[PDB]
RNA sequence: UAAUUGCGAUAACGAACGAGACCUUAACCUACUAAAUAGUGGUGCUAGCAUUUGCUGGUUAUCCACUUCUUAGAGGGACUAUCGGUUUCAAGCCGAUGGAAGUUUGAGGCAAUAACAGGUCUGUGAUGCCCUUAGACGUUCUGGGCCGCACGCGCGCUACACUGACGGAGCCAGCGAGUCUAACCUUGGCCGAGAGGUCUUGGUAAUCUUGUGAAACUCCGUCGUGCUGGGGAUAGAGCAUUGUAAUUAUUGCUCUUCAACGAGGAAUUCCUAGUAAGCGCAAGUCAUCAGCUUGCGUUGAUUACGUCCCUGCCCUUUGUACACACC
């Protein structure tokens, strides 16, 4: 198309969201990396975030970067559907929630010992490290943990 | 496998022997002449048929042929 | 479902650390063959008897 | 549908059919012929359908 | 010297239709747009983003007019297909009946479609207008 | 050159060549003769076609194989390794534009230089497995010149599949490569250094 | 009524073999040697062939 | 490692420089000479179009083929 | 009434339907020209009939083809051949003996079938494996 | 068995066929099963003459 | 290198135990009217052109 | 020869079943009989663009006329014909030419006597004997289980990508099947991101769903060789759908999670031309559920035209103390 050129102020590897990334590559797979980001949803908040998705994740004024992270731990105030959400409803305060990065791996402990601490049949048969999908076991799983 | 089962070559046998005049060469004469001298009830028996009977008539022309 | 996540002797890294059974492998067993035509039932009806029937 | 009755052997299947012909003639006649032709010209095995109307 | 868009090769075509319906910038863009998949059956929403609507109306639009009636549903049939159950063999989708609609509903009120009889969506007098129009520019874009 | 016109037109550099010159896509089907003794009536060259994509009838009877287009037989061994079966499409312009690439090297014509290479590619004599009375030895018999064109095909086919799998080159740049390298052998491609080896195990075993 | 050309005509060959497994037992001491089924307007008429009329 | 996904000036100084004399430039030439990943590799052949250089008679995705101008 | 033939062409399951008439000179596939066909690697295969015998000959007559059933290189070997068929019919019934003669007999030099359809069908499949011939793996034991 | 199968076929002999072939398969007073061919004229085993030509 | 070109004027039969081999009497063509039985690879009929890496010796019988 | 198919040799001659014939389906009918449930042409009615007539569509039948497409009645065609090679100049085999078609024209259907302690009392209101028969092994109701998971084995499905993934876009089939004592095939329109809901519509169907606008695929781009945007296991949360009932999650969608797998050791299966392989569809099963089957078309090769080496089996010769026949 039309050669850009900018100056030093090309950096690569930034870190946002306590994780760092990758610059240099498209900022769309750049924010993927990132722990609940997945390619829908740093579609939709690139986007969103009114971002030049032709522009590597490189350069990115550091404004930008920042209303990036804004959308993503604010979704339904900047009116991404809801139905976009990998937590919704939740199961306690009811509401709605997006969660990323090392927040994914904190509330997906809660889930199962929820289960687990419920004396559920699918946290029973998580304690045991099987399947809790209802999979016949008999001949897959094999090389296991 | 091309080969002229016996109920072909028998047909073809006793054909040219009482029928040798007409029964000229050309095959499309002696099909057509043996639906009214021969009852087949194949419409590939008879060119079968025919096609053999032919054979032995364009060889014996050149000398006898066995059986 | 309360003894059922509690217990011990129970899970998968439990039972991994155990030793498969020879049994496992055992193939076949034929079950009873090559006497499959010496008769069992030791009847050997009768030459009478047969030619009265047949 | 499996030759077989059971189980076992290896697997032999067959396809059985019925063949449905159909056929239909139109006409313009009075009310005497159209009686006529139907209540004769029977025939086991055959299924004769009529009647006019355009629709 | 006279023309149809039959006269005009598809991929070219629809892109100029869809270049004009850019600049004419009356669509109707029903607001989800940007966000939305397309398809039950597909990966990524489209590449395009702002547009495509712009092209699935250019697609839609040359289809309809090619031809008797449309309905939303064939639409479905037409543009979706193998979707990727991954682990499991490839099946047909039918793509998205609303993103398929609404190009329907929005190019009613452009007057380049109308509801026929016998159901369906049949290419509007109007839009046999504006259509073979800019097929002539098309060749004539080549001169 | 005499561009007659009708109501749905024929343009203009597609009307010339037509009933003029019988070339290819357009390429020069003049010219272009074995490079090499024998191979004939194995290595076509006639009739001209335009694209590679024929009906075909080549298999029913034994040597109908050799008539057909040899650059036919190029994209027909192209399109291969599972999920390519079938698929000629791609194998047929990946072709056009493979002989792209290779005049656009060092000119002349890739068709010819096609043939070029593999009328290097053949192996001239090559082994036998031989039950022996012991250790199974080898044989070394010479080979048919039409297995001599057959060999050769899948040889740079599978080099320049072999080597474009997983690496950023595409199928008409490893195709050319493996062509022109071989077009006067260079020993750097896979066809031509598997031609010697097997003409080697000849000379070995003998 | 209302039946589908198909689905009747296979719901008829099976009302063949019901009447015809029927007649089969019942008549089997008379010699039963199978039936034929003959449909006009009307009636439905229903033929044994037996080896004795007679009794039946 | 050899990234080449972005300018880095003097690699533009080399385009300008270093695409004579040669009889075969596509995007995997691009990326044969130690620069230029593939996603701009076809920016740089289309900015090469803007004017002169390279003259296009191959076509499209996958192949690209261009040759000097004369 | 015009002078009208009217041809077909069959390639596997394709069927071409050809009206060939008198007119100015149109060649037209459906209801577009022959100037698209969109393989575009193999629509040089329609042009064949055409430039074999030259262009001139297809100015006093007009041409439009309709194809339906087959692939989409099903129907391209049916069209091509859909046209030579109809270009042979023309000179059959109007124009003379020695011109339909002199087009079939370069039409079948280089030939692949323009006047010949292609008798090559599908098999059936057979139980015991997914294709025809091909069948399902067994692993003794 | 021997006389109601022979006196059978004599009877579908008589009765003017081109032939006919009486099998029994199972245990008649002796434990183990046999089978029997009873048979007598001519016969096609095979092909759509089967069909027209025999009655099984 | 020496080029021997050698016309296959018969065939004779398959040797071999999978019998892949053809054999076969050919020709030279420099100076013809004498003539060695060689032993082929792949498919072959008469008037064939082959090709010799070695000009006078003879193989017979492959097992 | 595919064949105990023949030629031939000949104490045999001349026949029978099986093979072949036959049958089905697939190839060819500008010839025959026809069709608003199939269409083509002409003619009206009509829209757009060119305005020289023309190009491309819409058109409850508005009528004229027709059968090339199509459909299924009736027939014709191939006989390896013509010719040239070869051979006991015998049956045949071989190439060219002709031809819709020349591998038994391709594919099936049918299939002699004889062998098995092959499988099937869990298909049967086929059945002998034995067991049980009222605290039932009968039948039903409730619920779980056949899916249970340290592992071993088999058919497969999806993958390791650049002949590729992804996004647009072009957009091509056949074999099918479908609603009356109904609740099926369903267009169209409306609401929904999706799944899906709802208001109508035709169809007992060559008439409506359907042209099943299938999918590989072609085309312009976004990535660029990096376990990568290849791959989608695993799992979390949310919405729907079948059904009395879905937890051990029937199924589907949305987002997040992003494992193994970098071409796979010894071995080992299927297959010779519209075949193999790639691709999807329809039917069986079905309330819901296909990674399975039975068919079908779409794309369409590489390599044989041979052989007896492994393997298997058939035939004679031979030997025998077996004949309940090497179990
Ligand atoms: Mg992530
Ligand atoms: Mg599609
Ligand atoms: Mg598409
Ligand atoms: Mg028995
Ligand atoms: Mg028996
Ligand atoms: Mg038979
Ligand atoms: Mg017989
Ligand atoms: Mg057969
Ligand atoms: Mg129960
Ligand atoms: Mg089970
Ligand atoms: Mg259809
Ligand atoms: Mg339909
Ligand atoms: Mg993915
Ligand atoms: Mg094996
Ligand atoms: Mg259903
Ligand atoms: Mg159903
Ligand atoms: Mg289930
Ligand atoms: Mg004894
Ligand atoms: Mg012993």
């Amino acid at each position: 198309s039309l050669v850009v050129q900018e100056q030093g102020s090309f950096q690569h590897i930034l870190r946002l969201l306590n994780t760092n990334v990758d610059g240099n590559i498209k900022i769309v797979y750049a924010l993927t990396t990132i722990k609940g980001v997945g390619r829908r949803y740093s579609n939709l908040v690139c986007k969103k975030a009114d971002v030049d998705l032709h522009k590597r994740a490189g350069e990115l004024t550091q404004e930008e970067l920042e209303r990036i992270v804004q959308i993503m731990q604010n979704p339904t105030h900047y009116k991404i559907p809801a139905w976009f959400l990998n937590r919704q409803n939740d199961i306690t305060d009811g509401k709605d929630y997006h969660t990323l990065a090392n927040n994914v791996e904190s509330k997906l402990r809660d889930d199962l010992e929820r289960l687990k601490k419920i004396r559920a049949h699918r946290g029973i048969r998580h304690f045991w490290g099987l399947r809790v999908r209802g999979q016949h076991t008999k001949t897959t799983g094999r090389r296991r943990a | 496998g091309r080969v002229r089962t016996k109920t072909v070559k028998r047909a073809s046998k006793a054909l040219i022997e009482r029928y040798y005049p007409k029964l000229t060469l050309d095959f499309q004469t002696n099909k057509r002449l043996c639906d009214e001298i021969a009852t087949i009830q194949s419409k590939r028996l008879r060119n079968k048929i025919a096609g053999y009977t032919t054979h032995l008539m364009k060889r014996i022309q050149k000398g006898p042929v066995r059986g | 479902n309360e003894g059922a996540i509690r217990d011990k002797t129970a899970g998968r890294r439990n039972n991994r650390s155990k030793d498969v059974t020879d049994s496992a492998t055992t193939k076949k067993s034929n079950t009873r063959r090559a006497t499959d035509r010496h008769s069992r039932t030791g009847k050997t009806d009768t030459k009478k008897k047969v030619n009265q029937g047949w | 549908t499996r030759k077989t009755p059971n189980g076992e052997g290896s697997k032999t299947w067959e396809t059985y059919e019925m063949r449905i012909h159909k056929r239909y003639i139109d006409l313009e006649a009075p009310v005497q012929i159209v009686k006529r032709i139907t209540q004769i010209t029977i025939e086991p095995g055959v299924d004769v359908e009529v009647v006019v109307a355009s629709n | 010297p006279g023309v149809s868009v039959r006269d005009v090769a598809a991929q070219d075509f629809i892109n100029a239709y869809a270049s004009f319906l850019q600049r004419q910038g009356k669509l109707e863009v029903p607001g989800y747009v940007d966000i939305v998949k397309t398809s039950s059956g597909n990966e990524m929403p489209p590449q395009d983003a702002e547009g495509w609507f712009y092209k699935r109306a250019a697609s839609v639009a040359r289809h309809i007019y090619m031809r008797k009636q449309v309905g939303v549903g064939k639409l479905n049939k037409l543009y979706g297909g193998a979707k990727s159950r991954g682990v499991r063999p490839y099946k047909h989708i039918d793509a998205s009946g609303s993103i398929n609609r609404k190009v329907l509903q929005a190019l009613e009120k452009i007057g380049i479609v109308e509801i026929s009889p016998k159901g369906g969506r049949r290419i509007s007098e109007n839009g046999q207008r504006d259509l073979d129009r800019i097929a002539a520019q098309t060749l004539e874009e080549d001169e | 050159f005499t561009p007659v016109v009708l109501a749905t037109p024929i343009p203009e550099e597609v009307q010339q060549a037509q009933t003029e010159i019988k070339l290819f896509n357009k390429w020069s089907f003049e010219e272009v003769e074995v490079k090499d003794a024998s191979l004939v009536d194995y290595v076509q060259v006639r009739q001209p076609i335009f694209v590679a994509h024929t009906a075909g009838r080549y298999a029913n009877k034994r040597f109908r194989k050799a008539q057909c287009p040899i650059i036919e037989r190029l994209t027909n061994s192209l399109m291969m390794n599972g999920r390519n079966n079938g698929k000629k499409l791609k194998a047929v312009r990946i072709i056009k534009h493979t002989l792209d690439i290779i005049n656009v090297l060092t000119d002349q014509n890739p068709i010819q230089v096609v043939v070029d290479a593999i009328t290097n590619t053949g192996p001239r004599e090559d082994t036998t497995r031989v039950g022996g009375g012991g250790a199974a030895r080898r044989q070394a018999v010479d080979v048919s010149p039409l297995r001599r064109v057959n060999q050769a095909i899948a040889l740079l086919t599978i080099g320049a599949r072999e080597a474009a799998f997983r690496n950023i080159k595409t199928i008409a740049e490893t195709l050319a490569e493996e062509l022109i390298n071989a077009a006067k052998g260079s020993s750097t491609s896979y066809a031509i250094k598997k031609k010697d080896e097997l003409e080697r195990v000849a000379k070995s075993n003998r | 009524a209302l039946i589908s050309k198909k689905r009747k005509l296979v719901a008829d060959g099976v009302f063949y073999a019901e009447l015809n497994e029927f007649f089969t037992r019942e008549l089997a001491e008379e010699g039963y040697s199978g039936v034929e089924v003959r449909v006009t307007p009307t009636k439905t008429e229903v033929i044994i062939r037996a080896t004795r009329t007679q009794d039946v | 490692a050899q990234h080449a996904v972005i300018l880095d000036q003097e690699k533009y100084d080399r385009i300008l420089k270093e695409v004579p004399t040669y009889r075969y430039v596509s995007v995997s030439v691009l990326v044969d000479r130690l620069k230029i990943g593939g996603s701009l590799a076809r920016i740089a052949l289309r900015h090469l179009e803007k004017e002169g250089i390279i003259k296009p008679i191959s076509k499209h995705s996958k192949q690209a083929i261009y040759t000097r101008a004369t | 009434a015009v002078p009208s033939v009217q041809t077909f062409g069959k390639k596997k399951s394709a069927t071409a339907v050809a009206h060939v008439k008198a007119g100015k000179g149109l060649i037209k596939v459906n209801g577009s020209p022959i100037t698209l066909v969109e393989p575009e690697i193999l629509r040089f295969k329609v042009y064949e009939p055409l430039l074999l015998v030259g262009l001139d000959k297809f100015s006093n007559i007009d041409i439009r083809v309709r194809v339906t059933g087959g692939g989409h290189v099903s129907q391209v070997y049916a069209i091509r051949q859909a046209i030579a068929k109809g270009l042979v019919a023309y000179h059959q019934k109007y124009v003379d003996e020695q011109s339909k003669n002199e087009l079939k007999k370069a039409f079948t030099s280089y030939d692949r079938t323009l006047l010949i359809a292609d008798s090559r069908r599908p098999e059936p499949k057979k139980f015991g494996g997914k294709g025809a011939r091909s069948r399902f793996q067994k692993s003794y034991r | 068995i021997r006389r109601a199968a022979y006196g059978v076929v004599r009877y579908v002999m008589e009765s003017g066929a081109k032939g006919c072939e009486v099998v029994v398969s199972g245990k008649l007073r002796a434990a183990r099963a046999k089978a029997m061919k009873f048979a007598d004229g001519f016969l096609i085993h095979s092909g759509q003459p089967v069909n027209d030509f025999i009655d099984t | 290198t020496p080029v021997t070109l050698a016309k296959v004027i018969k065939v004779l039969g398959r040797t071999g135990s999978r019998g892949g081999v053809t054999q076969v009497r050919v020709e030279f063509l420099e100076d013809t009217s004498r003539t060695i039985v060689r032993n082929v690879k792949g498919p072959v009929r008469e008037n064939d052109i082959l090709v010799l890496m070695e000009s006078e010796r003879e193989a017979r019988r492959l097992r």
